[PDB]
């Protein structure tokens, strides 16, 4: 990054390390978590680091997996001002057929809701967790390898582990 | 009936977060969400704004 | 002292809907079959709010009333139906 480092020194990327052997840094190839990400009006990120915009007004799916079906998740956009190039995100669904094939629903406040109930945070089921993080924002946490952000004014994240 | 307990004057009305407000920023509770002040708000076939507490739909 | 027995909690069960199991805590929360639950909850007929947001208030039809059993005040309103 236009900056000298002596050799034998070890810097590491959120991802992993790397070392300094002659003029060489050797890295490892190890894989690290990805994280989609919505935010603003209709930004999107992928989980490789891709950036784009879609302005569409509907439910659409945002993850999913594809092989086995351990959970999917489910955006739903709405315009969210007067202008027509304003889609910002309402809702996030989220649902776990691993346990009673449920359905959770972060809402346009901190709110949540299982099945239609409202439900007073935290709530520690066998497996996931949902707890505030600053009281106000909400944090998912299903298993080790899952976790998740407020969908109140549209900030939705998300964190997969490399077993996806 | 005519309780008693702890209220505010009338010009003020109850937030959630323990203090009340004014009817400006007093949200609504639409189908539960609780949208804020100024949330202009749509499908593509209905047309929905929250204004002052009040949730003004149309069609 | 071993006379000062107060209440702890308070069970209520409705055949009518689910065979459900309500709970009321000791503070001014409220349990539906292990799940606790935010304020209001309009089921198709019970009613919980909170009254003064400091005292829960249960309504099951328009023959039933409840109120708070945190720090154990606990009531019942019965219409002579019953």
């Amino acid at each position: 990054s236009g900056k000298r480092y002596p050799p034998g020194t070890s810097l590491s990327r959120d991802c992993n390390t790397c070392i300094c052997r002659n003029s060489q840094w050797i890295c490892s190839n190890e894989e690290c978590p990805g994280e989609c990400l919505v935010t603003g009006q209709s930004h999107f990120k992928s989980f490789d680091n891709r950036y784009f915009t879609f302005s569409g007004i509907c439910q659409y799916l945002l993850a999913r997996d594809c092989q086995d079906h351990s959970f999917s998740i489910v955006i739903e956009t709405v315009q969210c001002a007067d202008d027509r190039d304003a889609v910002c995100t309402r809702s996030v669904t989220v649902r776990l057929p691993g346990l009673h094939n449920s359905l959770v629903k972060l809402k346009h406040g901190a709110g949540v809701a299982m099945d239609g109930q409202d439900v007073q945070l935290p709530l520690l089921k066998g497996d996931l967790r949902i707890q505030h993080t600053v009281t106000a924002s909400v944090r998912l946490s299903y298993g080790e390898d899952l976790q998740m952000d407020w969908d109140g004014r549209g900030r939705l994240l998300v964190k997969l582990s490399p077993v996806y | 009936a005519c309780l008693e307990g702890c209220f505010c004057p009338p010009g003020l009305y109850m937030d959630e977060r323990g203090d009340c407000v004014p009817k400006a920023q007093c949200p609504c509770y639409y189908d539960g969400e609780i949208f804020q002040p100024e949330d202009i708000f749509s499908d593509h076939h209905t047309m929905c704004y929250c204004e002052d507490g009040f949730m003004h739909c149309t069609m």
